[PDB]
């Protein structure tokens, strides 16, 4: 099918320069343009550039004239946007798409994963992470609420599943909150009494950045 | 039909018209002119349907601009070889180069085809 | 050059209600965009060439112009069409787009689930002591918690985190961890979590020794 | 086909190909890309016969060439108005007009559809 | 049909400007194309100009370019053709012609009937017409041809008919020659032996400058 | 700017006859236009774009050319083909014509019926004395003609007009008006009229008293 894949997500050091890439699949490469568009805050939109593959002319915002640097390679039908003296301000989410001109103005058929691009000078540290269990055991409800805390690591993507994701229903996985170059993290999971304290639960982590993927098994206490 | 070619052109000084409007609406005359003049050519296609009549006036309009898509960068080139020097003055070209591709560049803006402002050069 | 003003910056809608977003804009328009965008996810193509439906999409969408005044609207609120929608236009460059419209699911009150949790054993040997309180499924959003200790308060700590629209019931989740050092960890010996829920007259409250 | 626009647009720098030339093997590219364009969408016309498809290449041409026609006149207009004073220095377009407008006379000539050189004007 | 109609023949005075017109018929006279061209010698062919009728904008040969003006009124749906500083080497016969571009250089695919113009300062004066019939009548042949002379007459175009135009067959009419301001021309009829003296033949003649109409009974002697 | 040259100037051409005439121009052309005219008549479309033949004009004509020669050529000559062609091109201006080939006919030739008279009492009334002679349906067209007076000769009056390709026979004729005063008229008594041709081994002469 079309589909544009890009790159994953960049930490990249304050004030050095980033070569992104988004290639494509399904159609001619060559007979679409590629546009690049970047999210702040994941709220505010905005347009940096485009190129046409086969001319390979560029078309910049006056904004990013110089921040950005578009080229491409039809070989592997690949599009790259590259970027210079990376600040906080440039540090966002950046998406590839698709367009063709046929007289209206133009619109966006198709988006890519997107690249989520982080300006840090703080450190590549792994997780640490502690399970949260139900401590006085004091309210036996039929339903019993435990957790997993994960601490103190950088950059900010990490993934939380229960039992390797069979656990999939009743689960909450809170967005992290950084402080002093330190994400935190929290999630939780709500389950019948009646099965936890016989049926194993674990929690399963990873942070690709440091390459850390560990589980930890809940307990009563 | 000669003049609803006229009327079209004539709206970009009167009514300011944009220019993506101007060339939006031509493309219509004559994709619905040679649309009303084969109707009137030949008996097999005016019985040939509905579907089979409107689709024509997509698939030339499609064409019309696809072609002037792969046809700009070429005209920048022919445009500015016309206007090179010796074929001008170079002390002329000095003003000539950059407002025929700042209106050039105009034009990729539009069909958001760029070309780079090279082809004019010395 | 041209700023895409939407509005309302959020809204609400029960599943049926008839939903319309404004784009308001400094110039005109001939053609617009509209495109959806849902949390984690990359905007989608929904209505292209102003009133022109994407592979993929409901009848329910019919968005409309005005020159100046370009409106998305809804006939039936549903659940899948909670997102936030974005307005967008091509007529002069640069291109922009609208400050965004939220769009979220108008479910029944609900009460949160309080849960509170001390610190563990290991996090403790590392010299840390943190305390976690989960409210989950609740609704409507606003609502505010508050942390004591043996009847006094720390505002030195409180770390809240919120969610979005539960894809399945609508509802909501918080977490508040209060980070402290070892020491003052067992310095105190009453640790509690109070929600200040906006139809519970009764604050929802939990606590251990 | 975005090829085949580029190289007959590039035979006027090299081969010093004739403009009437270059203009008149475009509009078969086009003729020969709807009919050829047409021919991948639509089942009933592909069957509708050969003394069918030949004539379509001809309607289009000939429209083509009469819109052209009436569409010269507002373009030197519109021309002249985008660049004509004060949106250029008069000291400026005291060299413009007059090449602006040589070329626009040497088209006058091909299509042999004079237009007075009044447009340029002050 | 499609029929191009001009004006007759005009006899200038020298350092005259005259205005001849061409109407059209039967096709759109305003989405054609009227071209003028000149014959000298009834050998070399000139090409002076064209005009747009919808538009209204002339094209001149560099050879014309002030010596000949076209104008047009649609009303009339007729074309013309204005002339200035008439000379010797400004007398000859003028065609108007149609014509429509369709890429491929332009050609005429209609002509007019011509309409020839003559500059001289000479008068016009009627024909003196005499007859000419065997006098010794030696030539007992078959066939005894009868002549018809005509002399001193200005301009040139004069028509000669024999008896009122029935007697078609073995007739011969030559070309006027020019000598001082005067041109004479003569023409012969052969028929047999046995019809002219029983036959009343007559010869006609006419001069429309002068508006002159005459015939002359052939009598033998 | 374009000079076109035609050869042979004149030609001739029996029934049947392969006709080839040129038009050796000094630059290239695409196309080409060929236009036929005959005596008293306006030139009528011939051979437009090259090689397309026009509304009425038979198959035998088939004109071609390749940049600075195109020639126009006939299968087989006919009476009607005997005319004057012409070449004509607008690649560039100003558009050009070339110097002009006329196509006569071949007859096997032919003999001049020779016609002389004397003035006319109207004329002698006038104070003038004019003699003609004619000289019909002869061929080929190279004849001289000599006037001569009791055996004297003058060539003060002697005028002469020709024609072309007779439409019914291809055939030419000739007039000689010989202008003279009253008073010298009546000096002389024989006058006669001298015409020298091909078939002739006799010259054809005429003459009075
Ligand atoms: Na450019
Ligand atoms: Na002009």
């Amino acid at each position: 099918e079309i589909q544009l894949q890009q790159s994953g997500p960049e930490l990249v050091k304050p004030g050095a320069s980033v070569k992104v890439s988004c290639k494509a699949s399904g159609y001619s490469f060559t007979d679409y343009n590629m546009y690049w568009v970047k999210q702040s805050h994941g709220k505010s939109l905005e347009w940096i550039g485009y190129i046409d593959p086969y001319n390979g002319g560029t078309r910049y915002n006056q904004k990013f004239r110089d921040k950005a640097t578009l080229t491409v390679d039809k070989s592997s039908s690949t599009a790259f946007m590259h970027l210079n003296s990376l600040t906080s301000e440039d540090s966002a989410v950046y998406y590839c798409a698709r367009g063709y001109y046929y007289g209206n103005p133009l619109h966006f058929d198709v988006w890519g994963a997107g690249t989520t691009v982080t300006v840090s000078s703080a450190k590549t540290t792994p997780p640490s992470v502690y399970p949260l269990a139900p401590g006085s055991a004091a309210q036996t409800n039929s339903m019993v609420t435990l957790g997993c805390l994960v601490k103190g690591y950088f950059p900010e993507p990490v993934t939380v599943t229960w039992n390797s994701g069979s656990l999939s229903s009743g689960v909450h996985t809170f967005p992290a909150v950084l402080q002093s170059d330190l994400y935190t993290l929290s999630s939780s999971v709500t389950v019948p009494s009646s099965t936890w304290p016989s049926e194993t639960v674990t929690c399963n982590v990873a942070h690709p950045a440091s390459s850390t993927k560990v589980d930890k098994k809940i307990v009563p206490r | 039909f000669s003049e609803r070619i006229g009327n079209s052109l004539s709206s970009f000084l009167s009514e300011s018209a944009s220019l993506e409007v101007i060339g939006n609406e031509l493309a219509d005359n004559i994709a619905n002119e040679i649309v009303s003049s084969l109707q009137k050519d030949s008996a097999s296609f005016l019985q040939s349907g509905f579907d089979v009549k409107t689709q024509l006036k997509a698939t030339a309009k499609k064409v019309l601009v696809e072609a002037l898509k792969a046809a700009l960068e070429p005209t920048e080139k022919i445009v500015a070889s016309t206007i090179k020097p010796p074929r001008v003055s170079e002390d002329a070209y000095f003003l000539l180069g950059p407002v025929v591709k700042t209106l050039f560049n105009k034009v990729e803006d539009v069909l958001h085809k760029p070309i780079p402002d090279t082809i004019w050069e010395y | 050059q041209i700023v895409l003003t939407q509005s309302p910056a959020i809204m609400s809608a029960s599943p049926g209600e008839k939903v319309t977003m404004t784009c308001s804009a400094s110039s005109s328009v001939s053609y617009i965009h509209w495109y959806q965008q849902k949390s984690g996810t990359s905007p989608k193509r929904w209505i292209y060439d102003t009133s022109k439906l994407a592979s993929g999409v409901p009848a329910r969408f019919s968005g409309s112009g005005s020159g100046t005044s370009y409106s998305l609207t809804i006939s039936s609120m549903e659940a899948e069409d909670a997102a936030t929608y974005y307005c967008q236009q091509w007529i002069s460059y640069p291109a922009t787009f609208g400050a965004g419209t939220k769009l979220e699911l108008k479910r029944a009150d609900a009460a949160p689930t309080v849960s509170i949790f001390p610190p563990s054993s290991e996090q403790l040997t590392s010299g840390g002591a943190s305390v976690v309180c989960f409210l989950n499924n609740f609704y409507p959003k606003d609502i505010n918690v508050k942390w004591k200790i043996d009847g006094s308060e720390r505002q030195n700590g409180v770390l809240n985190s919120w969610t979005d629209q539960d894809s399945k019931d609508s509802t909501y989740s918080m977490s508040s961890t209060l980070t402290l050092t070892k020491d003052e960890y067992e310095r105190h010996n009453s640790y509690t979590c109070e929600a200040t829920h906006k139809t519970s007259t009764s604050p929802i409250v939990k606590s251990f020794n």
